[PDB]
């Protein structure tokens, strides 16, 4: 009767696709990522709040750090603003810059110990003890980040030799 | 090496200069100075970079 | 006509300010680099 | 000389965060040529929640 | 110290010329057929 | 441009009518050759972007920059151009949300 | 598809918190400096940076 | 070799080192020291994306070979500008054909030219018609003609058509 031009094209395309899939069924390691799993696990890391408010808070922390580099409350606020949003490496770098710009600060040293890993927190506690000795908070942070019995005993002995008047 | 390319560049520069002159002077300017064309932008000229043999 | 005539190799500008900033960064981190490898528990010349 | 116009709590709270409470700022206008002093105070509300940068 | 009250300085500072600020270098299965 | 568009429409209609020009046997042979070449090269397939790709942020920023460079500072921009610039700014504002939206569009938006 | 008549504004008498808001938000004031000067004596950018 | 030598002493390669080579270098103008070198190097496929960009934008880019921010500045024509300024008769000789003398500006280094700023904004912050836009765009042509008017108004430049301005 009537001419169905698209019919022959569709049939040929289907035959070609079937033949290719038969050939493609012989593949070795073709990977496949299930959209169901990816979409379901997409919200497994979803939420910092407003991006503009976090940017204004970071700009205010940068302005407070530029107006007062030797302020360990400003350094602690900049480290908290960089740790609550973004990455922790920038927070550790800001805490190290605040500890280098504001020496003999126990709060900046505690923020540098909390923002950095323990292999860096031990060196941060050593630098805090070298810059401001007889600190009970720095000694507690050094003894808590030892993860050993003999290391914590040596840290407690060093704290008792430095400050024996600590209950 | 492409002498044809050099001739084409010279012709293109001449055409651009003629268009600029027409835009400036209604008639045909008898040998308008290259200072009008080749002077840098900072000095107020057109700042033309040309590979022709325009002897000052 | 040469092939490098009027050809000038640009130079890095503001090199003195970059050298002064590098010298300030090296002088500001002298005490941190002097006690970088010295720990508080595994060092014998730490307290001294 | 209104450098100190900017004002905020920047106070480390006990835990969780730090008090991000802006303070009511002000500007300084004094005339030593006449021994005058006029202070225009800038409320923290004007400087908070305006959706703008420092410029 | 307490230091209640800290002024801020928000300006358009920090100008980087697409280069390291200091001279020191800033540089730092398989498809097959079964 | 109108003539070229009409000719391209006619060519697409004829391709649909005449079906795939490439024969099934030739296509199968080409696919077999490509599979053999890939197996010899042992090319590990490029998987879908993981949820925690190490350089996802860098790649997204590079793509946003390369797309923004087209929009040079002109006298004005069209409404579609303005919307594109706004979307680029929003992507530069929330990289994580933009990457999530891109992944959702890639896995779902097949039309 | 009509064409707007060739007419313009009559006169300017208002300004400040009535027409200044539009001229500050939509037609916001640009830098207006360091972008219009040429420094006819020196040359800041390269010869062909454009 | 210089990077290896610096690594031998465990130090960064300063910009002072091989500075002149900046213009030179394997990538056109060596720009390894340029900002975001690590960021750009992670994103490959620059050449194909630049060549394929011809079908994505309706503007013909003559720099289809390589990108300035990816390969580096392949040329330095500042010497050409200086040579063109000098070979025209120097700054004084160039300005001699211009109307700088009539401006009574005794500072050939302090004067600043308003680039597209003679008017308020040449009515650009408005909704004028196309004819007004064309007139505004042709206004700089009048200024350019006026600047080089003495070199162009000479009776030895055009044909003899002496006409005196009224009054």
């Amino acid at each position: 009767g009537e001419l169905d031009m698209r019919k022959i094209g569709q049939a040929r395309n289907t035959l070609m696709d079937m033949r290719l899939s038969q050939v493609s069924d012989s593949v070795s390691g073709q990977t496949v990522v299930d959209p169901k799993g990816y979409l379901t696990d997409l919200n497994s890391m979803i939420p910092g709040g407003d991006i503009n408010d976090i940017k204004k808070a970071r700009l205010l922390l940068k302005s407070v750090r530029e107006t007062n580099p030797h302020h360990p409350p400003a350094w602690i606020a900049s480290a908290r603003l960089e740790e609550v949003t973004g990455k922790l490496q920038v927070a550790r770098n800001l805490i190290m810059k605040g500890t280098e710009m504001c020496p003999k600060s126990e709060d900046v040293w505690l923020e540098a110990a909390r923002l950095q890993p323990g292999d860096t927190a031990k060196a941060v506690v050593a630098q805090a003890v070298r810059h401001l000795p007889q600190s009970v908070r720095i000694y507690i942070r050094a003894a808590e980040l030892e993860t050993d019995i003999r290391a914590k005993k040596r840290v407690l002995r060093k704290a008792l030799e430095h400050v024996p008047n600590s209950v | 090496n492409t002498q044809e390319l050099l001739d084409l560049l010279v012709k293109c520069e001449n055409k651009i200069q003629t268009r600029i002159k027409i835009g400036l002077n209604s008639k045909m300017p008898s040998r308008f100075p290259p200072v009008v064309f080749y002077t840098p932008k900072e000095l107020g000229g057109l700042g033309m970079l040309s590979m022709g043999h325009v002897l000052i | 006509t040469r092939m490098g005539d009027k050809a000038q190799r640009t130079k890095p500008q503001m090199q003195e300010e970059r050298r002064a900033k590098r010298r300030k960064r090296d002088e500001d981190r002298h005490d941190i680099n002097k006690m970088k490898g010295y720990t508080l528990l595994s060092e014998g010349i730490d307290e001294m | 000389d209104d450098t100190n116009v900017y004002r905020v709590t920047i106070h480390k709270t006990f835990e969780g965060n730090l008090t991000t409470k802006p303070i009511n700022g002000a500007i300084f206008i004094f005339n030593p040529r006449t021994g005058q002093l006029f202070l225009k105070i800038i409320h923290t509300s004007v400087w908070a929640g305006q959706k703008r940068l420092g410029q | 110290d307490e230091t209640y009250g800290v002024n801020v300085q928000f300006e358009s500072d920090e100008e980087e010329g697409d280069e390291d600020v200091y001279g020191e270098v800033r540089e730092e299965c398989t498809l097959s057929a079964n | 441009t109108r003539l070229y568009l009409k000719a391209e429409q006619e060519r697409q209609h004829n391709y649909l009518k005449d079906g795939p020009y490439i024969t099934a046997e030739e296509a199968v042979a080409v696919y077999t050759t490509t599979v053999h070449w890939l197996e010899s090269r042992r090319f590990s397939p490029i998987p879908f972007p993981p949820l925690s790709y190490k350089h996802d942020t860098k790649l997204l920023i590079l793509a946003l920059e390369r797309l923004k460079e087209a929009y040079s500072v002109k006298s004005r921009l069209n409404q579609s151009q303005r919307e594109e610039l706004g979307l680029i700014e929003q992507a530069y504002d929330n990289p994580h949300e933009a990457l999530s939206r891109i992944k959702r569009h890639l896995l779902t938006q097949r039309a | 598809k009509p064409l707007p008549a060739p007419l313009d504004g009559q006169r300017k008498k208002r300004g400040g918190r009535r027409y200044r808001k539009m001229k500050e938000r939509l037609g916001l004031t640009e830098i207006r400096k360091q972008a219009n000067r040429m420094s006819f004596g020196e040359i800041e950018e390269d010869a062909y940076q454009e | 070799l210089k990077r290896q030598e610096a690594i031998a002493q465990n130090r960064r390669l300063t910009l002072e080192d091989l500075e002149d080579s900046w213009d030179r270098g394997i990538p056109r103008i060596n720009t390894l020291f340029q900002k975001d070198r690590h960021t750009l190097a992670y994103d490959k496929g620059w050449r194909v994306r630049t060549d394929f960009k011809q079908y994505q934008v309706l503007k013909q880019n003559p720099f289809w070979w390589t990108h300035q921010r990816h390969d580096g500045k392949l040329w330095n024509l500042n010497n050409y500008r200086t040579d063109m300024i000098q070979a025209l008769g120097g700054v004084e000789g160039i300005l001699e054909h211009t109307l700088f003398k009539g401006t009574y500006f005794p500072t050939w280094e302090g004067l600043f030219w308003e680039k597209a700023s003679g008017f308020e904004e040449s009515m650009k912050w408005k909704k004028l018609t196309n004819a007004q836009r064309s007139g505004l765009n042709q206004i700089p042509n009048r200024r350019f003609t006026l600047w080089w008017s003495p070199t162009i108004n000479r009776a030895n430049v055009y044909v003899g058509f002496q006409v005196q301005l009224d009054l």
